[PDB]
């Protein structure tokens, strides 16, 4: 299928997290680092956004709508998606693996183990690479953004996506005629775990000890 | 502005 | 298909809100008469579960989890489908219905705006009866409990239910073979929207004004 | 245990 090859060329390489090494290690050194990290994807999946077909012929402000809506689901997906060989432990980046040790020590534990909930039932499901770039781009165009200029073309948009992802199920996955459906079934979890980061991130703003980038900033205002 | 920004660039 | 017919048979009577003709109107009459109907309806729904087809046959524990999980989607789908032939109105019952004005006082206004959004989007796909009856029933089997003790047999239930409308779309509405997915991918909202419900009752809950009945308040514990 | 009282009655 097309767009799910197309849609694997577009996928952005990975960057580090790179945490400061000269910081003793605390909440505040693990939030910064995410953050950090956080705000340099943010520009990497406004780049990406513009290859998934259709999306830059949207009006500015529909771009804007869905990415405002979708951002932390897309940044959840990546991380989910690079901890599918791991352990009770999630790949944020490959020099930022967190363990429950981890988690606990950064406050994260809960938001941690909602995300492991989602790894752990991809690695049930055995979630390939194509599944994951179309389940991302799905994600994008299915935000439910209360502000939407264009609704036919946002549903275009998510019609387009969906028939790759039926398409690519239809050809590779015979032995499972409702393998499209069960990834489809995945996305509540998916909105459910970002709305949780989303809450959480923003009571971290709220609270002044963690610095944050312009960005990121930006993302998590439009949110809430 | 910036999201705006970043999605007018290159 | 039969499952379909079993879930409309299976559909219980609707109840009414009765708010009290006694009490002045303010936010927390109009709040203790949404949460006593809540309570109400609670008890309806777990009967109404014993119903769907292998839901009896899962352990007590997991039946429990599913609920647990699940019980405020189920609650937002049913206003959600009294509201459908209805304009920026919520049929919370036939004797209880919110507009924009009532929801402001009660202090609903940006949970009722979101529960129209999930309105709106069901109107503009023509959603049936069938098609309502069968998402409330995969609602309650893929609400992402991290309690479960037997997942085969949950993933089974999930099953028989996304088959039973993978088959309702197949026959019934052979215009769009994505109408099965466009149906899943409402999910998502109707979960975010549930966990805005849930966090806010439970904040209502914490500060003691609104008085609640213990089946609400037993649910809403389990949740958060 | 209210919910459960329910899963278990009639």
């Amino acid at each position: 299928n097309k767009i799910v090859s197309h849609l694997l060329v577009a996928e952005p390489e990975k960057i580090y997290a790179m945490p400061d090494p000269t910081v003793p290690d605390s909440d505040i050194k693990a939030l910064t680092t995410l953050c950090d990290l956080a705000d340099r994807e943010l520009v990497v999946i406004i780049g990406w956004a513009k290859h998934i077909p259709g999306f830059s012929t949207l009006s500015l402000a529909d771009q804007m709508s869905l990415l405002q809506s979708a951002w932390m689901e897309i940044l959840i997906l990546g991380v989910v998606y690079r901890s599918l060989s791991f352990e009770d432990e999630l790949v944020y980046a490959d020099d930022y693996i967190m363990d429950e040790d981890q988690s606990k020590l950064a406050g994260l534990l809960d938001l941690n183990n909602a995300i492991l909930q989602l790894v752990k039932k991809y690695k049930s499901m055995k979630l390939e690479k194509e599944e994951f770039v179309t389940l991302k781009a799905i994600a994008l165009a299915n935000s439910d953004s209360m502000h939407i200029e264009d609704v036919e073309a946002v549903q275009k948009l998510q019609d387009v996506l969906h028939e790759a992802l039926q398409d690519y199920e239809a050809g590779q996955h015979m032995e499972d005629p409702r393998r499209a459906g069960k990834m489809l079934m995945t996305l509540p979890l998916l909105r459910q775990t970002s709305t949780k980061a989303v809450q959480h991130f923003y009571n971290i703003k709220l609270e002044g000890k963690v610095p944050m980038h312009k960005l990121f900033l930006e993302m998590l205002e439009a949110k809430v | 502005s910036l999201l705006l920004h970043l999605l007018k660039s290159q």
